């Protein structure tokens, strides 16, 4: 019943099965986009995705073995990085555009409807372009998203005794299993050992850019919140506030 | 921190 | 004369030879530390290190092959991550403390002298603890620091024609050589292929936390600047302003 | 962006 006894194939199957439902943006919005209407659509979508993210995280091998306090910390840390990697993945087949949902495809100029948004859209578009150049596969994407969940908040727990040490060790062992899984997928695809290590490094280095985008996205959302332009649900509010606490 | 902590505990 | 024709041993030798001079903090400061005096010491040290960082970056294989505009972009992106990784490396042998310089060893409670500083000190201390648990070697540290320089700003250039594409490709090939170098060092240390891939992933995932700390450090420095508490040199001002531009 | 651009160009 342990995440640490899974084969690379069982890990991929568990991650694919964990996938949240596909959501559509709120039906028939008025034309054109105002700063308030664009922010409202994007945050309503983000809050609905966050509800399903909780269920997804509970299905990620090793997550439910952690304490409730630690599960809360990992999610509060990683939420926006996870929303962004999902967005970047969905947008790979739409050059120059972001597929927020199947009925919500935005171009960079539509990003200009919200102050400070176009700069974030550009970083997201660049990540989507990078994933396309790398020909990122679905099985690799699910490994990366689970790496974000487990890694993002792992260096920022308190020192909650020896239990905190046990928890961090557990997370690092699950992350090691995910590395083994990515390597297996690359080996099965016919990549040489040198190409396998090179590709693993390239994928993991992109996670540093996703972290940067999440920090910028966080500052932007807080600024939109403060200006009284967007109403927010408590789940999204709690996730955002964890980065101000 | 209640909402997230409560939503994680159920099933 | 190319960075792409170096063996793993030649790459390590080039990186060790690139090392900047060791600096000492400004001699005999008054007791105790004020918010202004601590900030003054830390920023004076950071500005002097930045001057030597430029010379170090010019000795990193592949850096001088880029355009001057691109070298400027990479440094503006990575400067604080590079200062932080250096600090974290120096602090490994000082648990609970940060060795800013050989004559400037600060504990977490000394961090409390500056508003919002103790939170950053805690993240730095956690990274230093992580490096100790991993038994990070000097040859691995120099590879990581060069990875930061080359990777941090690579997804944030403009689209400066086909030359931008050539530049990004060059950086990615140099990064691939550094991955090969880390793998060689691990293989020479007697690690199995599985341990080699696991360790490479663990080291690269720490770079996502360093990115996060740099973003937080940037917000903190800008806040200290704004409060008129610290005078800053133009080099440090230019580096900080690149994250507001 | 002059200071950094000028310091990089020399030697
Ligand atoms: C957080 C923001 C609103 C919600 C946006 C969203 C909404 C849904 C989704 O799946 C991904 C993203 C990524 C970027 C987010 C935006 C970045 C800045 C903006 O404030
Ligand atoms: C940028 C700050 C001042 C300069 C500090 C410094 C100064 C010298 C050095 O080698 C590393 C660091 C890391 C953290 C930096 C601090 C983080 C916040 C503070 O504002």
């Amino acid at each position: 019943s342990l995440a640490l006894s899974l084969t690379a194939d069982q890990m991929v199957s568990a991650l694919l099965d964990a996938e949240p439902p596909i959501l559509y943006s709120e039906y028939d919005p008025t034309r054109p986009f105002s700063e308030a209407s664009m922010m409202g659509l994007l945050t309503n979508l983000a809050d609905r995705e966050l509800v399903h993210m909780i269920n997804w995280a509970k299905r990620v091998p090793g997550f439910v073995d952690l304490t409730l306090h630690d599960q809360v910390h990992l999610l509060e840390c990683a939420w926006l990085e996870i929303l962004m990697i999902g967005l970047v993945w969905r947008s790979m087949e739409h050059p120059g555009k972001l597929l927020f949902a199947p009925n919500l495809l935005l171009d960079r100029n539509q990003g200009k409807c919200v102050e400070g948004m176009v700069e974030i859209f550009d970083m997201l578009l660049a990540t989507s372009s990078r994933f396309r150049m790398m020909n990122l596969q679905g099985e690799e994407f699910v490994c990366l998203k689970s790496i974000i969940l487990l890694n993002s908040g792992v260096y920022t727990f308190l020192s909650s005794t020896l239990k905190s040490l046990e928890e961090k060790d557990h997370i690092h062992r699950v992350l090691d299993k995910i590395t083994d899984t990515l390597i297996h997928l690359m080996a099965k695809a016919g990549l040489t050992l040198q190409q396998q290590h090179q590709r693993l490094a390239q994928l993991l280095l992109i996670l540093s850019h996703i972290r940067h985008m999440s920090n910028k996205g966080m500052e932007h959302l807080y600024s939109m919140k403060c200006k009284n332009v967007v109403p927010l649900y408590d789940l999204l509010l709690e996730m955002l506030d964890a980065h101000r606490l | 921190h209640k909402l997230l902590h409560q939503l994680l505990q159920d099933s």
